[PDB]
């Protein structure tokens, strides 16, 4: 069962999520919403019926080779993963679609950038993690470069990004530079340089050791 | 309260066995077909197996045939999944799910919260917790905790025992080349609060029974 990896929609507008299969219109299709860390929850079943408790703006259709989950009047809280599902009686197995992430569209928002030197307690353990935080931005795409005494770093940082916020539709992102304490104390200036659509030019956050 | 509760998840060495249990409450368990459904980290839902009310009929996906055995005890309102010869492809959150026979088909109308099964030779290890100290623009400051070098997933972080939730971002963990996990949790707060308000991150790593409270100050 083939679904688009991603669908984007503005608040109050209508999202349509497809579920493809050869003659899928001949069998019943059911739809689940899954929020991060949570179990899936059926939102449409038997092609177009709604479980009690589900808002009327969730509806479904199924015909030919395509089933469709429609979410009308989209809200920020509709950001989630959505899966279609059938029972395949030719192999006697439940089959899920590959899932669709719904992204809510909003205006561009520049990140608020913060840099964190390593703690003394970590340095005592012999390692230094330097953390750069990009807070509450949109869209998700951003570039973070690390510079140590103006020398560009590569291969020694990792990034993590939040799921889109269920209320304000922004993202946050961390980049963590990891050095040995021995290497860390050899340098003075630690800097995070951030590029994003909401910024006129790259923003740099830095500290001098001590 | 209508509920499914899965237990038995944890770390299992490759090639070894593990039995999952699912306890139902709030409904007539013997009236329902029951399934196990799994989800590998970051990937899609995959149905695994199911069993009818009197346990005469069981179905499995090809990938787990023979290796996995689904069973049930209606007296104990319980579902079980025996998993033998486990591989890395079996690493997943495993959900118990109830099957509903609708007018035109079959779907899942009740799920548990799931239990994580990590197939690895790696040892369980609690995290080290480090402050991300504040030191600020426009009236807002950021602070946080770095939760470093643990295995396996998951870790939970709260702030001020759950009293602080606004402006909290707890990032998805990253797997380091060392094979250990690390994550950070941050929060933005009024910068004027830094002198007076105490901020403590509460880190729980249940697999290692590690509980850490770290005060984060300027
Ligand atoms: C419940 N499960 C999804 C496993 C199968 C569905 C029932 C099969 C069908 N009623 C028949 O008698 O052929």
């Amino acid at each position: 069962l083939t679904q688009p990896p991603s669908v984007s929609v503005a608040p109050g507008q209508t999202a349509r999520i497809t579920c493809g299969g050869t003659n899928i219109g001949d069998i019943s299709v059911h739809w689940y919403q899954q929020r991060p860390g949570q179990a899936p929850l059926v939102v449409v079943y038997d092609d177009s019926d709604r479980p009690s408790g589900i808002p009327e703006r969730f509806s479904g259709s199924n015909s030919g080779n395509t089933a469709t989950l429609t979410i009308s009047r989209v809200e920020a809280g509709d950001e989630a993963d959505y899966y279609c599902q059938v029972w395949d009686d030719s192999i006697n197995a439940y089959v899920f679609g590959t899932g669709t992430k719904v992204t809510v569209l909003r205006t561009v928002a520049a990140p608020s950038v913060f840099i964190f030197p390593p703690s003394d307690s970590q340095l005592k353990s012999g390692t230094a993690s330097v953390v750069c935080l990009l807070n509450n931005f949109y869209p998700r795409e951003a570039k973070v470069q690390w510079k140590v005494d103006n020398a560009l770093q590569s291969g020694n940082s990792q990034e993590s990004v939040t799921e889109q916020d269920s209320k304000d539709s922004t993202y946050s992102l961390s980049s963590t530079l990891t050095l040995s304490k021995a290497d860390y104390e050899k340098h003075k200036v630690y800097a995070c340089e951030v590029t994003h659509q909401g910024l006129s030019s790259p923003v740099t956050k830095s500290f001098n050791r001590g | 309260e209508v509920q499914l509760v899965e237990t038995g998840g944890g770390v299992v060495q490759p090639g070894r066995s593990l039995r999952l249990s699912c306890t139902a409450s709030g409904f007539t368990f013997r009236d329902y077909w029951m399934s196990w459904v799994r989800q590998a980290p970051g990937k899609g839902l995959e149905w695994v197996a199911d069993i009818n009310p009197d346990g005469i009929t069981r179905y499995y996906i090809d990938a787990v045939k023979g290796r996995f055995t689904i069973s049930r005890d209606n007296a104990k309102s319980s579902l079980y999944l025996q998993m033998n010869s486990l591989g890395a492809e079996d690493t997943a959150v495993y959900y118990c799910a109830r099957e509903f026979h609708s007018g035109l088909g079959w779907h899942f109308d009740l799920w548990g919260r799931g239990t994580l099964v990590t197939v690895s030779s790696a040892s369980t290890k609690g995290p080290s917790v480090f402050p991300l100290a504040p030191s600020t623009s426009g009236g807002t400051a950021a602070l946080g905790c770095l939760v470093k070098d643990y295995f396996p997933e998951p870790v939970t972080v709260s702030w001020n025992s759950g009293a602080l939730t606004s402006g909290v971002h707890t990032f998805p963990a990253v797997l380091q080349s060392s094979g250990l996990y690390s994550l950070s949790s941050v929060v933005t707060v009024p910068s004027s609060s830094l002198g007076t308000q105490t901020y403590i991150c509460n880190v729980n790593h249940k697999p290692s029974n590690t509980k850490v409270d770290k005060k984060v100050e300027p």
